[PDB]
């Protein structure tokens, strides 16, 4: 069963979003110093998830 | 304290196989990036005057960190596709935390 790429292509444009979008909700991991002046939470928001 | 027990967590599960004791992967490196920002926030409560004891207190400490956490981030970086929700730091970035630790 083959092939015609516009599949591969649309397969890939999201999973990299959701690399991106990953690196959003997960961005507030990395900061991550004191006080802790951890002004976003590193999963935060399930309203919006 | 904090190099101690992390390559003693690393000497009291060098037994068995790689981490599916995912505790051991969030227990070794939180727990080391919990007295890591221990150890960064009362280093706050001081603010040295030597400039030669901020390159010695400095280099000092970077020589006891660094090495483990060279071999032992190199060795435990192959976890899963994102060690990032698990393990948090480069030694590029860490060794910037150190490097203004030190203003």
């Amino acid at each position: 069963f083959e092939y015609g790429v516009t599949q591969f292509p649309e397969i890939v444009t999201s999973f990299q979003e959701v690399s991106i979008k990953t690196t959003r909700d997960l961005l507030f991991a990395y900061e991550k110093l004191p006080i802790i002046n951890g002004i976003s939470v590193v999963s935060y928001p399930s309203k919006q998830l | 304290d904090l190099t101690a027990n992390l390559m003693d967590s690393v000497f009291i599960d060098s037994s068995g196989k790689k981490s599916k004791d995912k505790e051991q992967i969030k227990e070794k490196f939180r727990k080391f990036n919990e007295g890591f920002e221990d150890l960064v926030s009362k280093t706050k409560q001081y603010k040295l005057s030597d400039p030669s004891l901020k390159v010695t207190l400095k280099s000092e400490i970077i020589s006891l960190v660094m090495p483990m956490y060279e071999r032992f981030y190199s060795r435990y970086k192959d976890s899963f596709k994102n060690p990032r929700k698990h393990i948090k730091y480069t030694p590029d970035e860490l060794t910037t935390v150190l490097n203004q630790l030190v203003r």
